[PDB]
RNA sequence: UCAAG
C-alpha cells in the first residue's frame, strides 16, 4: 500500500529537447506529469497592454495578442515572482510584474520589420527569447506604433501563453503487449522509434500481467523556461497541489470530528 | 495577414521563421528542404508556413491614413 | 371597476342599425371636415376627434380619462348624403 | 434620376408605374467574402415564380452541361431558379446581323 | 345531480390531477392553511404533492356530463391516476 | 458574452472549501470526497494510488459537468480502514514518489551534463 | 408624478419603456412607451 | 447636358480603366477587386443576369 | 382595407390572436450536452438572468427572497423586481429605498430564473406533440442551450446551427400544468404509433453495440470508473464474470445494472442469421444475437437499434411500460452517461481504410459491371432486330427500359453484396450501420462498389439534347453510361458525365424536399382545423364542440393509444 | 387505429363525405368565430352577421380568441372549495 | 442515385 | 476637435458648426483623431 | 481504340472547368455526394476571410475579416484564377474523425481551446452606424451635439459621457451596449425645446471604435460614419464547416493537456463526429486529410483537381507511408484525461476548415415584459427591438394536444395582451366607461346600471372594432 | 431582397 519508487534516465538533453524514461511508475502519475508540463508551469508573458498610438494595418488587439504569444525568458525569475493576485500593492508592481516598453517609427522609405527585439524590458533577467526575432508587425513609412506591456506571472490552465512547452511527446508500451490498442491490421503499422522488436514480428506476445510501466518522454521547450527545468518545475508544482490538498483534507477531517 | 506566433496546434514560435522561409526559397531549396532546415518537423508547424498567405505586404502598399 | 367581471358565453353577430350607429357614435353631426387638424393639432367634427380616442400618448380623450390604455376608442358616424351598396 | 431609381430600388421601370416593374435585379454586392463577390456577379436568374412549386424549371437540365455550374444553387424555395456560370462561360455581347 | 348514480370514472384524471396540484399550491403560497405537517418543505408545489398524497387536499372536482349536469367528486373521493 | 473568465477554472471563489467529505449511506465504511476547482490532473492520481492500497475496496473519480469545475472520488475501504486515512495515505504515497523522482531527474541532469 | 415624491423627475427608461423615480424606484406607467409611434411641400392634402 | 448615367466599376469608361495597380492602391482601391458593379447611393449594386 | 387586414395571413384573425407574439421568451443555438439529463436544458446566464419568475412572499421564503432582493439585478441570482400588495412595482434597478427592499407576506419577488426552474422547449416547426416538452433549467457558463443528445430525435433536431424558443411559465398554476403533463419523461412513448418517441442514439448506439459483444472484459479500475457514473448504483460491485486468473467483468455485466428493477425482454440482434432459430445453438446463439433480459439482467444479446431504439417491444418502451416514466428517464441518462465514458478507453473513427476493400472485392465488383454491360448490349441488340416481344399493358420502349433497369439493378445490387461482403469486424462503416446509429447497406455499397443509376423524373437520364444525354455520346445510345449508370464509387471517383448526371439525381433529392415541406404543411394545418375540437367528454364519448357524437367510446374501446402494445391472439391461427 | 379512423368519422359523421377544406367544413354548423379561423373569414362573419347567428363559445378556438379558459383538458372541470374540509385537519398557518 | 426503385 | 485629414494626412481644429473642409487640400473627407484616454488590452 | 465515334468535332480545354466559382474551391469534388457539394456551394458564400485587401478604407456594415487566413493545402488547379490562394477563408487544421467525449455528437465540433488561445479561427467584426444632420425642416434642424439632461427635455438615461463636443464618440473608445455612439438634437418648434435624436449601439456590440468619419454626402448636409470593431473569439455556439458540405457547432472547448494526443504530441485542433461521414457519404473529406498529410509531410500544396486519373487514394496512401505514418492515415491517438491509448485508431490529418458568419452572440436573444406593439398592442418583433419570439398557431395546436389549456391561455393573453374592456349588459356591444370619475354609462340604451367588466386580449377587441366599423355587430352578451 | 432551419 506505498508509492513506487520511480527511476529516470535521460537519453537527449538540448537547449530545446529533454528526453527521458520514467521506469517503476503508474500510467495514471505519468500521465498527470504530462498534463503538468503542459497546464500548471509557471511562466512569465506579457497579460497588459496599454497601445498609445498604432498607425500600423494591423488593429489593437490584434498587436496586443501577438505580444502576448511572444515567448519571455522566465528561467529564475519566475519562482521569485508572485501572483498579481498574491501581491499586496494594487495593480502591478516590479515584485508582481514586469514592464515592456516598445517605440517604433518607419521614416525610411524600407518597410520597418517591428520585431521582438524592439521590446525592452526594465528587468534584465526578463527578455523577449533574444540573446532570427519574432515579427510583431510591419511598419509603412509614416506609420508608428508605441505601447506599454507588463508580464504577469500564470500557468497555462488559464491561457496558452504561459504554456512552457512546444510540444510533449508520451509514449508507452512502444511494442503493443499489453493490447491497450488493437490493430486490425498489426503488420501496416509503422514500428515505434523505441520499439525493441525485430523486423519480422510487427506486435509483441499478449502479456497478461504485464501493466503499462516504462513511459517514454520527449518535451520541447519554446525557450521560456530551460527544457529540464520545465520537467522539475512540474514534479514540484504537483507536489504542491498535492501538499495543498492535504492541509484541507486535514481541516476538513478535523473540522467533521 | 501576418506569420502566426506560435503554431496552433503545439505552440512552437513560428513567427520568427517566415523571412528564413522566404529567404530559403529564394536560394531554390524546395519547400520541403526549406522546412527540414528551420527545424520545422511535425506537420502541424509545417503546416503554418506552408499554408501561410502574407497579406500585410498587400495591406502595406496602401500610403498610411496619417503620415 | 366597481362593474362585476364576466366571461362571454355568447357572442351574438347582426348587422348594426343605422340608428344604433347615430345613437353609439360619440361624434355629433357627423365628420364635416376632412382635414384632420384645427387650432393647430385637434379638429372637433373631424377625421382626428379629441372625444373619438387618445392622442400624443400623453393627451385624455374628451369622453373618458383614457391615458392611451384605459380608453378602448370610440365610434364616429358619418351621414352619406346617398346611400351606398355594401360590398 | 430614372436610371438610379431603377438601379438602386431594384424594380426595373419608372417610378409613378410599378405594375409591369420587375423585382429582384440589382441586387447589394455581398462582401462576405471574395468568393461571395464573385460568384454574386457571376449570377443567373430564372424568372419563374417562386412560389409556384412546379418542379420541371428547377430542375438541372442536360443542356447546361459546361454553361452553368450543375453543384451550385441555392438550397430552400429557390432551388434551380438561381443558377451560376461556369467557370469558362461567355454570354455573347451581341453584334449586327449585316 | 344527486351524490348517487355518478357513471364519470373512480380515478381522477391526468388534467384534474395537473389542476388541483397547480390550484392547491398558488393557495398554499397564498398563506393558506396547510393540512398535511411539513418536513421542511418550502415550495408550495411540493407540499401540495405532500397533501395530494395524503388525500387532504380542500378542493371538490366538479365533472361536467355532456347533458349539462355535473358530478362533484371529492379529491380525497377520487383514485390517484398515480 | 456569457463566456466566464479564465481563472475561474483554478482559483476558488470566496466561500468555497477545497475538499467537502460527505459520507455515503448506501454503503458501509464508504465515503464521498468533492474537490473544488480541481480536473483530472489530480483525481487520476488520487485514484490510481488508492487502486493500489489493499484496504480500498472502491476508489474512482468523476467529473460531473466540464464546463463546472470540481471532482467527486467515491472511496470505499475495508472495516478497521477509514476512507479518510486511505486519502490521507494516498496523498502522502503520491507525495513521496514525486519527490523521490525529482530527486531522481535532478541527478540525472547533472551526470548528463558534463558526464 | 410619484405620488409619494412632490415635483420629482422620473428618469426614463428603455429596458421596459417607463419613467421611474429615481429616489425610490417605483414604476409610474407601466409600459407607456409602446414603440411610441412630407409636411414641407404642399399642406394638408 | 442630358444627364447623368451610372458607370459600372472597371468598365472602359470607368476612371480605374487601364489603370496598374499600383495606382489602383494609390486610388485605395483594391488590385483584385473584380468590378462589374455600380456603386449608387454610396451601395455596391449588382445586376442579376 | 378592413377586410383586407382581417383576412390575409398575418392579419388580427390568425396572426394576431390564433398566434402572436409573447413575453418571457428566449431563443439561441443548441449545442449538446452529454452530462445534462433528459428532462434538464441547458440555460446561459445572460438569458436566466434577463427572464424573471415572479416568486409570492410567504412566511417559508421570506428569508431567501429577502437574500435574492439584496442582491438586486448586477449578481445574478437577484431579483429585478419588487411588486408590492397595492400591484406598485419597485424596480431594485434603480435606487430603491432601504425601506422599500424590506418584504412582507403578499409581496411578489421576480427572482431571476435559477435552476430547477421548469421551462418549455419548442424547435419550429412543431410538427407533433413531442415538438413542445417541459424541461427543467441547469443554468452553465455559455451562451448556448444545452440539451440531452436523446431529447433531439423527438424534436428533429441536429446541432448544426439550430435553434430551439425557451418560454417560461410565469405561474404555479401554469407550471404546476407543465410539470405533470408536459415534461420530457412523461412523453417518452407516443400515442401516435405507440413506441417510444426518444431512444439511445449517435455515439452511445454505436458503442453500446460494442460494449455488449461478448469479447468485451473490464478490468477492476474500468468497472470502477463507469459505476461511478451510474446514478443509480447500488453501491456493491458486482461479482466478476473472470474470477481468475485475473478478475474481469463484462460489457454485459455493467450493462445489467444499468436496466431498470427487473425487466424482461426478447429481442434479436440485425444480424441475427434466420436459421439458427430453427437449428441447434438456438438458446446458445453462436454470433451472440438474440438479445433476453430476464430479472432486469442481461443473459445474451448484443445490443443494438433494435433492442435499445424507437421500436415497439424495445428495452426502453419495456421500461416506460413495466417501471415508470422517472425510472425511464435515469434509465436513458445512464445508459449515456456509462457508455461515452467507456467510449474514451474504445473510441470511434472513419477513415479511408473502411472504405477501401480487398483487391479480389474489386475485381468482382468489375467482372459484375463488365457482364452487365455485356447483357444491356445484348437487350438492345435484340431490340434493334424487333426480336423484342412487348411485355403485357407496355410499349416496347417501356418493356425495353424494363428490362435494361432490371438488369442494371441486378448488377448494382450484386456489386453492393461483394462489397458487404468484404467488410470486416473491424471495419468502422459496418460498425455504424450494424448498431443503427447512422448510413444503411446502400451508403456502403455506393461508398464502396458502385454509386448506382442516376434516376430522374423515375426514368433513366434523359435525352436533353437532341436524341442523346450529353454531347460527349453518341445519337442514340441506350446503353448503360450514356443514360445515368454511375459504375464508379464515391471512393474511386465519378467520371466527369457521371459526375453531371449524379448531380441531376441530387437535384431530383433537393426538389423534392423543398416542394414536401410546404404541402406537408398545409395538409396538416388543415386537419387541425377539421378536427380542433373533438375531445373525450365524461360520459367517455368523443363529440365535438356541437356535442354530436363523433364515437361513442373513444377509439371504439375507449382506451388511449401510448399503453396499448402489440400482442397476438393464439386462437386465431392454428388448426382445429 | 385510433387516429385514422377518428378521421374518418369526423368525415363521415354528417352522412355526406366533408371534405377536409374550407368548403366541407365551413359548411358545418359550428360557431361562425371557429369558421373564421379557418379559411374564409371575413365572409363567414359577414354571413353570420347577416342571418343573426350566434357562437354558442363552446369550441376551444373561439375561446382562444376572447381570451377565456379554453374548454380542452384542464378546463372541462371546475374545481369548488370544499369548506368542511378546510375545517378538518391540523391548520398549521 | 441509386436506381429506379430507390432514391434518385 | 482635431479631425485628420484623408487625402494630405494633416490635422486641422475645427469648430462646433463650421464647414468640414481640410486647410491646404480642401478634402472634405476627415477622420477623428484617436481618443487620450487609454484603454488597456488583455494581450488574452 | 474499339471504335465508338471516329467523327469528333470538338474537344474539352477540362471537365472541372463546367463547375463554377463556388464549386471550384471544392477539393475532390467527384468524391461527394452531389447535395454535399450543392450545401458547401452555399457555405462557402458565409465563410470568413479577407474579403478585400482595402477593408481598412471601406467602411461597411457587417464586415468580417479573419485573423490569419491560410491557402489550402489541398487545392484545386482552377482555384489560382479564383484568387482564392491571395485571399483565403478558413485554416487548415488538424483534424480528428473520433468520438472523444459525446460533445461532437450530431454535428458539433470539439474545438481545442489552447489553439484557440494562440489565434486559431479569430476573427474581427466590423459594425458601421451612418447618422446625417438633416436641416431640410422647416423649424427642424437635426444638429451633431452633445446632448445635455438638462438643456434637452427629451433625452435618455443611457451613458453620454462617451460624446466629445461635435456630438462623435472618439476613435479608441470602448463602446458597451446601450451607450451613444452619435450623438444629434433635432430643434423643437414651441408651438406652446428638443425631443432627442441620438443614435445607440446595438445591445451587446461591446466594441472598440475604429474610425469617425465627418464628410457631406450627396445632399451636401453633414454625414457621420463611425466603424465599431469587435474581436470575436470562437465559442461553443459558432459555426464551423468543411469545404466537403460538413458545417455544425463548436459543441465544447478542450485545453491541449484535454485533448487526445498522438505519440509525436500532436492533438486535433477540430474532433468530428465519425458518424457524420457515413450518411452524408462525403468521401472527399477523408482523401482531402490524407492529401494534406502527405503535403504537409512533403511540402507541396496537394492537387484536388475533379477529374485526374493520376491521383488516387492508393497513390496517396504509398506516399504516406513513406513519411513514417500509417497509409490510410490512422494514427495511435491516447487519451488526454487518462493517459491510456485509445483502443481504436484515430484518423487524424490536416482539412480545410472554414469559419461561418454565424455565430451565437449574435443569435442569442431573451425577451421579458418589454416594449409593445402600438396598433395591436402586442410585444415587438425582432431581436434589434426586444422582440418576443411567435407562438404560432401550431404551436398553440400542440398546446390543445397536451390538454394544457392554462399554459395555452397564459401564453396566448396573459403573456402577450392583456387587457380589459366594459361591455353593457343589455346590448353586447362595449360602453364608455371613465375609471376615475367612477360613472359607467352606455350610448344606445340610455342605461348606466347594466355594465360588465370584460377582460379580453387587445387583439380581440380590436378585431371586435374592426367589425364594427365594416357595420357587423360583435355583440357578446355575457348572459 | 438576401440568408438561417
Ligand atoms: C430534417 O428535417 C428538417 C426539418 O424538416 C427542418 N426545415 C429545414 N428547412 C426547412 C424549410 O424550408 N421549411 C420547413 N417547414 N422546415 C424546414 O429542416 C429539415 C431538413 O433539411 P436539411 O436536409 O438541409 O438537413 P441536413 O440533412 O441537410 O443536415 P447537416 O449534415 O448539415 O447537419
Ligand atoms: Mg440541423
Ligand atoms: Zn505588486
Ligand atoms: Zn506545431
Ligand atoms: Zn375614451
Ligand atoms: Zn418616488
Ligand atoms: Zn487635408
Ligand atoms: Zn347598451
Amino acid at each position: 500500500p506505498y508509492a513506487n519508487q520511480p527511476t529516470v534516465r535521460i537519453t537527449e538533453l538540448t537547449d530545446e529537447n529533454v528526453k527521458f524514461i520514467i521506469e517503476n511508475t503508474d500510467l495514471a502519475v505519468a500521465n498527470s506529469i504530462r498534463r503538468v508540463f503542459i497546464a500548471e508551469v509557471p511562466i512569465i508573458a506579457i497579460d497588459w497592454v496599454q497601445i498609445d498610438a498604432n498607425s500600423s494595418v494591423l488593429h489593437d488587439e490584434f498587436i496586443a495578442h501577438r505580444l502576448g504569444l511572444i515567448p519571455l525568458t522566465s528561467d529564475d525569475i519566475v519562482d521569485k515572482l508572485q501572483y498579481s493576485r498574491d501581491c499586496t500593492c494594487e495593480e502591478f508592481c516590479p515584485e508582481c510584474s514586469v514592464e515592456f516598453t516598445l517605440d517604433v517609427r518607419c521614416n525610411e522609405d524600407q518597410t520597418r520589420h517591428v520585431t521582438s527585439r524592439d521590446l525592452i524590458s526594465n528587468s534584465p533577467r526578463v527578455i523577449p527569447v533574444t540573446s532570427d526575432d519574432i515579427l510583431i508587425v510591419k511598419l509603412r513609412k509614416g506609420q508608428e506604433l508605441r505601447l506599454r506591456a507588463y508580464a504577469k506571472k500564470g500557468f497555462g490552465k488559464e491561457h496558452a501563453k504561459w504554456n512552457p512547452t512546444a510540444g510533449v511527446a508520451f509514449e508507452y508500451d512502444p511494442d503493443n503487449a499489453l493490447r491497450h490498442t488493437v490493430y486490425p491490421k498489426p503488420e501496416e503499422w509503422p514500428k515505434s522509434e523505441y520499439s525493441e522488436l525485430d523486423e519480422d514480428e510487427s506486435q509483441a506476445p499478449y502479456d497478461p500481467n504485464g501493466k503499462p510501466e516504462r513511459f517514454y518522454y520527449n518535451v520541447e521547450s519554446c525557450g521560456s523556461l530551460r527544457p529540464e527545468t520545465i520537467v522539475l518545475s512540474a514534479l514540484s508544482g504537483l507536489k504542491k497541489k498535492l501538499s495543498d490538498l492535504q492541509t484541507q483534507l486535514s481541516h476538513e477531517i478535523q473540522s467533521d470530528v | 495577414m501576418i506569420i502566426p506566433v506560435r503554431c496552433f496546434t503545439c505552440g512552437k514560435i513560428v513567427g520568427n521563421k517566415w523571412e528564413a522561409y522566404l529567404g530559403l526559397l529564394q536560394a531554390e531549396y524546395t519547400e520541403g528542404d526549406a522546412l527540414d532546415a528551420l527545424g520545422l518537423k511535425r506537420y502541424c508547424c509545417r503546416r503554418m508556413l506552408l499554408a501561410h498567405v502574407d497579406l500585410i505586404e498587400k495591406l502595406l502598399n496602401y500610403a498610411p491614413l496619417e503620415k | 371597476s366597481a362593474c362585476p367581471l364576466r366571461t362571454i358565453k355568447r357572442v351574438q353577430f347582426g348587422v348594426l342599425s343605422p340608428d344604433e350607429l347615430k345613437r353609439m357614435s360619440v361624434t355629433e353631426g357627423g365628420i364635416k371636415y376632412p382635414e384632420t387638424t384645427e387650432g393647430g393639432r385637434p379638429k372637433l367634427g373631424g377625421l382626428m376627434d379629441p372625444r373619438q380616442g387618445v392622442i400624443e400618448r400623453t393627451g385624455r380623450c374628451q369622453t373618458c380619462a383614457g391615458n392611451m390604455t384605459e380608453c378602448p376608442g370610440h365610434f364616429g358616424h358619418i351621414e352619406l348624403a346617398k346611400p351606398v351598396f355594401h360590398v | 434620376d430614372g436610371l438610379k431609381y431603377s438601379l438602386a430600388t431594384g424594380n426595373w421601370g419608372d417610378q409613378k408605374k410599378a405594375h409591369q416593374a420587375r423585382a429582384g435585379v440589382s441586387q447589394v454586392l455581398n462582401r462576405l467574402t471574395f468568393a461571395s463577390t464573385l460568384s454574386h456577379l457571376r449570377r443567373l436568374n430564372s424568372p419563374i415564380g417562386r412560389d409556384g412549386k412546379l418542379a420541371k424549371p428547377r430542375q438541372l437540365h442536360n443542356t447546361l452541361w459546361g454553361m452553368v455550374c450543375p453543384a451550385e444553387t441555392p438550397e430552400g424555395h429557390a432551388v434551380g431558379l438561381v443558377k451560376n456560370l461556369a467557370l469558362m462561360a461567355y454570354i455573347s455581347v451581341g453584334s449586327q446581323p449585316s | 345531480q344527486a351524490n348517487q348514480k355518478r357513471i364519470t370514472t373512480p380515478y381522477m384524471t391526468k388534467y384534474e390531477r395537473a389542476r388541483v396540484l397547480g390550484t392547491r399550491a398558488l393557495q398554499i403560497a397564498m398563506c393558506a392553511p396547510v393540512m398535511v405537517e411539513l418536513e421542511g418543505e418550502t415550495d408550495p408545489l411540493l407540499i401540495a404533492m405532500k397533501e395530494l398524497k395524503a388525500r387532504k387536499i380542500p378542493i371538490i372536482i366538479r365533472r361536467y356530463l355532456p347533458d349539462g349536469s355535473y358530478e362533484d367528486w371529492g379529491v380525497d373521493e377520487l383514485i390517484i391516476s398515480d | 458574452m456569457n463566456a466566464p473568465p479564465a481563472f475561474e477554472s483554478f482559483l476558488l471563489f470566496e466561500g468555497e472549501k477545497k475538499i467537502t467529505i460527505n459520507k455515503d449511506t448506501k454503503v458501509p465504511n464508504a465515503c464521498l470526497f468533492t474537490i473544488n476547482k480541481e480536473d483530472h490532473t489530480l483525481g487520476n492520481i488520487i485514484k490510481s494510488q488508492l487502486l493500489k492500497d489493499p484496504q480500498v475496496l472502491f476508489a474512482g473519480y468523476k467529473v460531473p459537468h466540464p464546463l463546472e469545475h470540481k471532482i467527486i472520488i467515491r472511496v470505499q475501504t475495508t472495516p478497521d480502514y477509514s476512507p479518510q486515512e486511505a486519502f490521507t495515505n494516498a496523498i502522502t504515497d503520491l507525495i513521496s514518489e514525486l519527490s523521490l523522482l525529482e530527486e531522481r531527474f535532478r541527478v540525472a541532469i547533472k551526470d548528463k551534463q558534463e558526464g | 408624478t410619484c405620488p409619494n415624491h412632490p415635483d420629482a423627475i422620473l428618469v426614463e427608461d428603455y429596458r421596459a419603456g417607463d419613467m421611474i423615480c429615481p429616489e425610490c424606484g417605483l414604476v409610474v406607467g407601466d409600459r407607456v412607451i409602446d414603440v411610441g409611434s412630407n409636411p414641407l411641400l404642399s399642406d394638408g392634402d | 447636358f442630358i444627364g447623368k448615367i451610372p458607370i459600372m466599376l472597371r468598365s472602359t469608361y470607368c476612371l480605374l480603366n487601364g489603370l496598374t495597380d499600383r495606382d489602383l492602391c494609390e486610388l485605395n482601391e483594391c488590385p483584385l477587386d473584380p468590378g462589374g458593379y455600380f456603386i449608387i447611393n454610396g451601395s455596391e449594386k449588382v445586376l442579376i443576369a | 382595407s378592413l377586410k383586407q387586414r382581417l383576412k390575409g395571413k398575418e392579419g388580427r384573425v390568425r396572426g394576431n390572436l390564433m398566434g402572436k407574439r409573447v413575453d418571457f421568451s428566449a431563443r439561441t443555438v443548441i449545442t449538446p450536452d452529454p452530462n445534462l439529463s433528459i428532462d434538464q436544458v441547458g440555460v446561459p446566464r445572460s438569458i436566466a438572468a434577463n427572464m424573471t419568475f415572479a416568486e409570492i412572499v410567504t412566511p417559508f421564503n421570506i428569508d431567501r427572497l429577502q437574500e435574492l432582493v439584496r442582491r438586486g439585478n448586477s449578481q445574478y441570482p437577484g431579483a429585478k423586481y419588487i411588486i408590492r400588495d397595492n400591484g406598485d412595482r419597485i424596480d431594485l434597478r434603480f435606487h430603491p429605498k432601504p425601506s422599500d427592499l424590506h418584504l412582507q407576506t403578499g409581496y411578489k419577488v421576480e427572482r431571476h430564473m435559477c435552476d430547477g426552474d421548469i421551462v418549455i422547449f419548442n424547435r419550429q416547426p412543431t410538427l407533433h406533440k413531442m415538438s413542445m416538452m417541459g424541461h427543467r433549467v441547469r443554468i452553465l457558463p455559455w451562451s448556448t442551450f444545452r440539451l440531452n443528445l436523446s431529447v433531439t430525435t423527438p424534436y428533429n433536431a441536429d446541432f448544426d446551427g439550430d435553434e430551439m424558443n425557451l418560454h417560461l411559465p410565469q405561474s404555479l398554476e401554469t407550471r404546476a400544468e407543465i410539470q405533470e403533463l408536459a415534461m420530457v419523461p412523461r412523453m417518452i412513448v407516443t400515442p401516435q404509433s405507440n413506441r417510444p418517441v426518444m431512444g439511445i442514439v449517435q455515439d452511445t448506439l454505436t458503442a453500446v453495440r460494442k460494449f455488449t459483444k461478448r469479447d468485451v472484459f473490464l478490468e477492476r479500475g474500468e468497472v470502477m470508473n463507469l459505476l461511478m457514473f451510474l446514478s443509480t448504483w447500488d453501491g456493491k460491485v458486482p461479482q466478476p464474470a473472470i474470477l481468475k486468473p485475473r478478475p474481469l467483468w463484462t460489457g454485459k455485466q455493467i450493462f445489467s445494472l444499468i436496466i431498470p428493477g427487473h425487466i424482461n425482454c426478447i429481442r434479436t440482434h440485425s444480424t441475427h442469421p434466420d436459421d439458427e432459430d430453427s437449428g441447434p445453438y438456438k438458446h446458445i446463439s453462436p454470433g451472440d444475437t438474440k438479445v433476453v433480459v430476464e430479472n432486469g439482467e442481461l443473459i445474451m444479446g448484443i445490443l443494438c437499434k433494435k433492442s435499445l431504439g424507437t421500436s415497439a417491444g424495445s428495452l426502453v418502451h419495456i421500461s416506460y411500460l413495466e417501471m415508470g416514466h422517472d425510472i425511464t428517464r435515469l434509465f436513458y441518462s445512464n445508459i449515456q452517461t456509462v457508455i461515452n465514458n467507456w467510449l474514451l478507453i474504445e473510441g470511434h473513427t472513419i477513415g479511408i481504410g473502411d472504405s477501401i476493400a480487398d483487391s479480389k472485392t474489386y475485381q468482382d465488383i468489375q467482372n459484375t459491371i463488365k457482364k452487365a454491360k455485356q447483357d444491356v448490349i445484348e437487350v438492345i441488340e435484340k431490340a434493334h432486330n424487333n426480336e423484342l416481344e412487348p411485355t403485357p399493358g407496355n410499349t416496347l420502349r417501356q418493356t425495353f427500359e424494363n428490362q435494361v433497369n432490371r438488369i442494371l439493378n441486378d448488377a448494382r445490387d450484386k456489386t453492393g453484396s461483394s462489397a458487404q461482403k468484404s467488410l470486416s469486424e473491424y471495419n468502422n462503416f459496418k460498425s455504424m450501420v450494424v448498431s443503427g446509429a447512422k448510413g444503411s447497406k446502400i451508403n456502403i455499397s455506393q461508398v464502396i462498389a458502385v454509386v448506382g443509376q442516376q434516376n430522374v423524373e423515375g426514368k433513366r437520364i434523359p435525352f436533353g439534347f437532341k436524341h442523346r444525354t450529353l454531347p460527349h455520346f453518341i445519337k442514340d445510345d441506350y446503353g448503360p453510361e450514356s443514360r445515368g449508370f454511375v459504375e464508379n464509387s464515391y471512393l474511386a471517383g465519378l467520371t466527369p458525365t457521371e459526375f453531371f448526371f449524379h448531380a441531376m439525381g441530387g437535384r431530383e433529392g433537393l426538389i423534392d424536399t423543398a416542394v414536401k415541406t410546404a404541402e406537408t404543411g398545409y395538409i396538416q394545418r388543415r386537419l387541425i382545423k377539421s378536427m380542433e375540437s373533438v375531445m373525450v367528454k365524461y360520459d367517455a364519448t368523443v363529440r365535438n364542440s356541437i356535442n354530436q357524437v363523433v364515437q361513442l367510446r373513444y377509439g371504439e374501446d375507449g382506451l388511449a393509444g401510448e399503453s396499448v402494445e402489440f400482442q397476438n391472439l393464439a386462437t386465431l391461427k392454428p388448426s382445429n | 387505429y385510433r387516429h385514422l379512423a377518428l378521421l374518418c368519422d369526423t368525415m363521415t359523421c354528417r352522412g355526406h363525405l366533408m371534405a377536409i377544406t374550407r368548403h366541407g367544413v365551413n359548411r358545418q354548423d359550428t360557431g361562425p368565430l371557429m369558421k373564421c379561423s379557418f379559411e374564409e373569414t371575413v365572409d363567414v362573419l359577414m354571413e353570420a352577421a347577416a342571418h343573426g347567428e350566434s357562437d354558442p363559445m363552446k369550441g376551444v378556438s373561439e375561446n382562444i380568441m376572447l381570451g377565456q379558459l379554453a374548454p380542452a383538458g384542464t378546463g372541462c372541470f371546475d374545481l369548488l372549495l370544499d369548506a368542511e374540509k378546510c375545517k378538518y385537519g391540523m391548520e398549521i398557518p | 442515385i441509386w436506381g429506379i426503385g430507390c432514391n434518385p | 476637435m482635431i479631425y485628420i485629414c484623408g487625402e494630405c494626412h494633416t490635422e486641422n481644429e475645427i469648430k462646433s458648426r463650421d464647414p468640414i473642409r481640410c486647410r491646404e487640400c480642401g478634402y472634405r473627407i476627415m477622420y477623428k483623431k484617436r481618443t487620450k484616454r487609454l484603454v488597456v488590452f488583455d494581450a488574452r | 481504340e474499339v471504335a465508338y465515334c471516329s467523327t469528333y468535332t470538338h474537344c474539352e480545354i477540362h471537365p472541372s472547368m463546367i463547375l463554377g466559382v463556388c464549386a471550384s474551391i471544392i477539393p475532390f469534388p467527384d468524391h461527394n455526394q452531389s447535395p454535399r457539394n450543392t450545401y458547401q456551394s452555399a457555405m462557402g458564400k458565409q465563410a470568413m476571410g479577407v474579403y478585400i485587401t482595402n477593408f481598412h478604407v471601406r467602411m461597411d456594415t457587417l464586415a468580417h475579416v479573419l485573423y490569419y487566413p491560410q491557402k489550402p493545402l489541398v487545392t484545386t488547379r482552377s482555384m489560382e484564377y479564383l484568387r482564392f490562394r491571395e485571399l483565403p477563408a478558413g485554416i487548415n487544421s488538424i483534424v480528428a474523425i473520433a468520438s472523444y467525449t459525446g460533445y461532437n455528437q450530431e454535428d458539433s465540433v470539439i474545438m481545442n481551446r489552447s489553439a484557440v488561445d494562440r489565434g486559431f479561427f479569430r476573427s474581427v467584426f466590423y459594425r458601421s452606424y451612418k447618422e446625417q444632420e438633416s436641416k431640410k425642416g422647416f423649424d427642424q434642424e437635426e444638429v451633431f451635439e452633445k446632448p445635455t439632461r438638462e438643456t434637452c427635455q427629451g433625452m435618455r438615461h443611457a451613458i453620454y459621457d462617451k460624446l466629445d463636443d461635435d456630438g462623435l464618440i472618439a476613435p479608441g473608445v470602448r463602446v458597451s451596449g446601450d451607450d451613444v455612439i452619435i450623438g444629434k438634437t433635432v430643434t423643437l418648434p414651441e408651438n406652446e425645446t428638443k425631443r432627442d435624436c441620438s443614435t445607440f449601439l446595438r445591445t451587446s456590440e461591446t466594441g472598440i471604435v475604429d474610425q469617425v468619419m465627418v464628410t457631406l454626402n450627396q445632399e451636401g448636409y453633414k454625414f457621420c460614419k463611425i466603424r465599431v470593431r469587435s474581436v470575436r473569439i470562437p465559442q461553443i455556439g459558432d459555426k464551423f464547416a468543411s469545404r466537403h458540405g460538413q458545417k455544425g457547432t463548436c459543441g465544447i472547448q478542450y485545453r491541449q493537456e484535454d485533448m487526445p494526443f498522438t505519440c509525436e504530441g500532436i492533438t486535433p485542433d477540430i474532433i468530428i463526429n465519425p458518424h457524420a461521414i457515413p450518411s452524408r457519404m462525403t468521401i472527399g473529406h477523408l482523401i482531402e486529410c490524407l492529401q494534406g498529410k502527405v503535403s504537409a509531410n512533403k511540402g507541396e500544396i496537394g492537387d484536388a483537381t475533379p477529374f485526374n486519373d493520376a491521383v488516387n487514394v492508393q497513390k496517396i496512401s504509398n506516399l504516406l507511408s513513406d513519411y513514417g505514418y500509417h497509409l490510410r492515415g490512422n494514427e495511435v491517438l491516447y487519451n488526454g484525461f487518462t493517459g491510456r491509448k485509445i483502443t481504436s485508431q484515430i484518423f487524424i490529418g490536416p482539412t480545410y476548415y472554414q469559419r461561418l458568419k454565424h455565430m451565437v452572440d449574435d443569435k442569442i436573444h431573451s425577451r421579458a415584459r418589454g416594449p409593445i406593439q402600438i396598433l395591436n398592442r402586442q410585444p415587438m418583433e425582432g431581436r434589434s427591438r426586444d422582440g418576443g419570439l411567435r407562438f404560432g398557431e401550431m404551436e398553440r395546436d400542440c398546446q390543445i394536444a397536451h390538454g394544457a389549456a392554462q399554459f395555452l391561455r397564459e401564453r396566448l393573453f396573459e403573456a402577450s395582451d392583456p387587457y380589459q374592456v366594459h361591455v353593457c349588459n343589455l346590448c353586447g356591444i362595449m360602453a364608455i366607461a371613465n375609471t376615475r370619475t367612477h360613472t359607467y354609462e352606455c350610448r344606445g340604451c340610455r342605461n348606466k346600471t347594466q355594465i360588465s367588466l370584460v377582460r379580453m386580449p387587445y387583439a380581440c377587441k380590436l378585431l371586435f372594432q374592426e367589425l364594427m366599423s365594416m357595420s357587423i355587430a360583435p355583440r357578446m352578451m355575457s348572459v
